């Protein structure tokens, strides 16, 4: 049955390339060409948030802006105030390697966990002005790479054991497990509908999981290296993906095909973080060559360079309303641009 | 004629020292990746050299040029006190840099816990304070000649430029407070560092030679040779003059005092521009 | 206003705490403890004491060391290794009395060959290109008992043993038996050859002979860290 | 065997993957471009606002 399985699978996949290629009739570059260029948009650094002692690995804007939380190798999950550049909390962690960070959509809880194999939940507001751990989610067998909040009572985690699992923080027990990945996954971006999410593994592939039925539905390929970051389009129809081959791609969930791709011969480093603006015309991205290029989402023409950092940019996030960008680096300095 | 060439070389010295010190100051201040406490000592030394280039050397230049003092006695006193303060500041900064390197390369484990910014700030304060009090006390409180007055009035019987007069006690006091102690400390520290570096280099060379089938002397030698050649003769002549009957022509004295300036010129090319990381940062500025 | 004063006071408290934490953080050195599962990492860690990282904090000569058991992770592609690019040294425990013993996977080769492959991968990693390796070698008495009591010899599993002579640096201070020191110094040769092929004076390798239970391991780590940091400082000022 | 069973499961997953509806890339591109001016009026980032609304003034 082994040979039969192999031949059937390879014939089906040969058919599926034909099915994908049949849908193609043109390219989005040709379709949009007749649009005026974006211009020479320029960003000037406004404020710098200092106080960290090591390399920031993550940050996450709040729900109504004005707040952002960052995690470092020191073991401090500092919570800043984005208007007065002041600090509100200095929660000391137990493990000194955290690679994830997630502010709750309601503003009550924070989650943070790295090489400890355990995801922890912190309760900000209590009867007194003290922050203490509320639960410690355990059951994984590898380093945590991403975790996002689905609501006040559900959390989705992505770990290094090539499995993605959904938890439920009232008893600390798993609910659904998403299996099917070969390499480790290091990117977990939710959707505005809060019903679908994608994962980007190291096998140069991506899948579209369903939170309601718990099985894969879409398989996306086209890269030649591991996936470092991923992020949906504001509309909810496409996502951007970054790799280590200095290439950015905009896949589609409707036609199940790779759309127009970004590239530039003067860049040889690897993408570290990708996110969209509010409208969906600017696509900021990080790089290992100490800057943060800003692409055009339609015509692929560089519209500026967000340089000013001293080391690698590790993470960045655009605020909800759209009046703020922030980039974290190994320089131990957060920089909130405009 | 001779005077025109003299002006050419001297103004070349002032311009080059100002340019070097300003470049070092700007490079240390502007960049953020160079903020370790040792660079603060280097920057303080650079500012001392910049002030020494901006204040005193034009007037010394003109004095030595025409051998006459077209100024006032109070201005001369200010000039002398400033010169004495700004030379001792540089010497003390060199000694403190030597002590810093000694702690760096002799106690590697407890290096970042004993060379915090507080200690460096105290070092800079004690480097700037003591020379000032010492010089102003010696000059304004008429203490350099207080021991003997007949010799001083013989000294002012002739010439007419304001040359610095040192008694038999004031001379030895200046010698054993601004040259001897820092020199001895630098000698001992650099000799110990040389021994340690030689031992480690020999072990590494032996290991790599066995598995295969002198920067220390070139680095410490430059610093020590520059410092000794630029400072020693002046202080030897200065201390020996009071014991003799002042039979030394000023033709030696002007060269001796200009050697100190030349040393102040040659500081940022031995302490800043000689290491690779500083050049890398400067290129990254471009 | 009164709202601003509370925020400023909280910021002052946070900064005051962070100053103390900064003062504490500069006086600790970080060390990794890569090694094989069957090797005596657990015994050494327990001795230093007297489900991922099991960080242990010990102290010797008024300085604090910070050591990490990272054996819970999986194998291949080793992508967590990027973070440990600021540590001082990588302790590497290897059991020498395993030339005959085979890992649970029968298809897999001898444990010593796997240890050599892991050492090669760690040494030639591009991220770990500026950190030394403090190589240990445990299970010393077991190797002696194995070699003295006849049984299968090294030549069966290691063919090149025949073309070997004891080096001129061997110092058998206990003076137990010359047939054991030959194998003991043979074991070092593979790791030294792996270490000497690369180089150019950026990271070194300090081999050692020790048992699981005996003392002086902390002293050895202390001395090796002192030497590593001293050479690192010496090479900045263009002295070495 | 167990490996054969998991391979069969992967084949079933692939066959479930293949039986999905598709669409022309042109329509998706048109929808994306239309949305690219539908909400582009806001553009707090693409179109700079006067320095009186931004809470991040110097
Ligand atoms: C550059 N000249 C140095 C200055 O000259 C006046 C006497 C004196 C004593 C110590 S330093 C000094």
């Amino acid at each position: 049955e082994l040979d039969q399985l192999r031949q059937e699978a390879e014939q089906l996949k040969n058919q599926i390339r034909d099915a994908r290629k049949a849908c193609a009739d043109a390219t989005l570059s040709q379709i949009t060409n007749n649009i005026d260029p974006v211009g020479r948009i320029q960003m000037r650094t406004r404020r710098t948030l200092r106080g960290h002692l090591a390399k920031i690995y993550a940050m996450h804007w709040g729900t109504d802006s004005r707040l952002l939380v960052s995690a470092s190798q020191d073991g401090k999950l500092i919570i800043w105030d984005s208007y007065t550049t002041n600090k509100v909390h200095a929660i000391p962690l137990r493990s000194s390697w955290v690679m994830t960070c997630a502010y709750a959509p309601s503003g009550n809880y924070v989650a943070c966990g790295g090489l400890d194999n355990i995801c922890s939940i912190y309760n900000l507001k209590t009867r007194e002005g003290n922050v203490r751990v509320s639960r410690e989610l355990a059951g994984h067998t590898g380093y945590l790479s991403c975790c996002r909040f689905l609501d006040d009572n559900q959390i989705v985690t992505s770990s290094g054991d090539t499995t993605c699992a959904l938890w439920d923080i009232e008893t600390g027990q798993q609910t659904t497990t998403f299996t099917g990945h070969t390499g480790d996954v290091m990117s977990l971006s939710l959707a505005p509908d809060t019903r679908l999410f994608v994962s980007g593994a190291c096998d140069a592939s991506a899948k579209l999981w369903d939170v309601r039925e718990g099985m894969c539905r879409q398989t996306f390929t086209g890269h030649e290296s591991d996936i470092n970051a991923i992020c949906f389009f504001p509309n909810g129809n496409a996502f951007a993906t970054g790799s280590d081959d200095a290439t950015c791609r905009l896949f589609d969930l409707r036609a199940d095909q790779e759309l127009m791709t970004y590239s530039h011969d003067n860049i040889i480093c690897g993408i570290t973080s990708v996110s969209f603006s509010k409208s969906g015309r600017l696509l900021l991205a990080g790089y290992d060559d100490f800057n943060c290029n800003v692409w055009d989402a339609l015509k692929a023409d560089r519209a500026g360079v967000l340089a000013g950092h001293d080391n690698r940019v590790s993470c960045l996030g655009v605020t909800d309303d759209g009046m703020a960008v922030a980039t974290g680096s190994w320089d131990s300095f957060l920089k909130i641009w405009n | 004629d001779v005077r025109a060439s003299l002006y050419s070389l001297m103004v070349l010295i002032i311009l080059t020292t100002l340019v070097g010190n300003l470049i070092v100051i700007v490079s240390i201040s502007h960049f953020k990746q160079l903020h370790t406490p040792t660079n603060w000592l280097i920057h303080s030394m650079a500012t001392v050299d910049f002030l020494l280039g901006c204040l005193v050397m034009p007037y010394s230049m003109v004095r030595s040029a025409e051998h006459c003092w077209y100024f006032g006695e109070v201005f001369c006193k200010i000039h002398t006190s400033t010169d004495i303060m700004l030379s001792s500041a540089s010497i003390f900064h060199l000694s403190f840099i030597s002590i810093d390197r000694y702690y760096a390369v002799c106690d590697p484990l407890r290096y970042k816990a004993k060379m915090n910014i507080l200690v460096i700030c105290v070092m800079i304060f004690i480097s700037w304070s003591v020379p000032a009090v010492f010089a102003f006390g010696m000059i304004f409180l008429e203490l350099n000649f207080k021991g003997a007055e007949e010799i001083y009035y013989k000294h002012v019987h002739c010439r007419g430029g304001c040359s610095v007069f040192f008694s038999k006690i004031s001379g030895v006091l200046t010698f054993m407070t601004s040259f001897y102690i820092p020199g001895s400390i630098m000698l001992c520290v650099y000799y110990r560092i040389y021994l340690i570096a030689k031992e480690q280099a020999r072990l590494i060379s032996d290991a790599n030679q066995k598995l295969q089938i002198r920067k220390a002397v070139k680095t410490l030698g430059i610093v020590m040779g520059v410092f000794l050649i630029c400072w020693c003769p002046f202080f030897i002549c200065t201390v020996m003059d009071p014991f003799l009957h002042y039979i030394i022509p000023p033709t030696l004295n002007d060269v001796l005092i200009w050697f100190g300036y030349l040393n102040s010129t040659f500081n940022p090319m031995v302490y800043a521009f000689f290491y690779p990381w500083f050049r890398k940062a400067l290129k990254m500025m471009l | 206003r009164n709202e601003e004063k509370a925020q400023r006071e909280a910021n002052k408290k946070i900064e005051k705490q962070l100053q103390k934490d900064k003062q504490v953080y500069r006086a600790t050195h970080r060390l990794l403890l890569l090694g094989a599962g069957e090797s005596g990492k657990n015994t050494i860690v327990k001795q230093m004491r007297i489900s991922g990282i099991f960080e242990t904090k010990f102290q010797v000569d008024k300085v604090n060391f910070h050591m990490f058991d990272v054996g819970a992770q999986r194998d291949e592609r080793r992508k967590w290794i990027q973070c440990f690019n600021d540590v001082t040294a990588i302790i590497f425990v290897v059991a020498s009395s395993s030339y005959n013993m085979v890992i649970r996977e029968d298809n897999q080769t001898n444990r010593l060959q796997a240890a050599l492959k892991l050492f090669d991968s760690i040494w030639n990693n591009k991220w770990l290109r500026d950190t030394s390796v403090i190589l240990f070698l445990n299970k010393q008495d077991l190797l002696a008992e194995k070699v003295l009591a006849g049984k299968s010899k090294i030549e069966d599993y290691f063919p090149e043993f025949a073309r070997y002579t004891t080096p001129e640096d061997a110092t058998p201070e206990p003076g137990e038996d010359p047939r054991v020191t030959r194998a003991k110094y043979f074991i070092r040769d593979e790791f030294l050859r792996i270490s000497t092929a690369s180089g150019d004076g950026r990271h070194y390798c300090y081999p050692h002979f020790t048992c699981s239970v005996d003392t002086e391991n902390i002293r050895r780590v202390f001395n090796d860290c002192r030497d590593i940091i001293q050479r690192m400082h010496l090479r900045q000022y263009e002295l070495l | 065997t167990a490996s054969i069973a998991q391979a069969r499961k992967l084949v079933e997953q692939l066959k479930m993957e293949a039986n999905i509806d598709r669409i022309k890339v042109s329509k998706a591109a048109a929808d994306l471009m239309a949305y690219c001016e539908a909400h582009a009026k806001e553009d707090p980032l693409l179109t700079p606002v006067p320095a009186s609304e931004n809470p991040f003034r110097e």
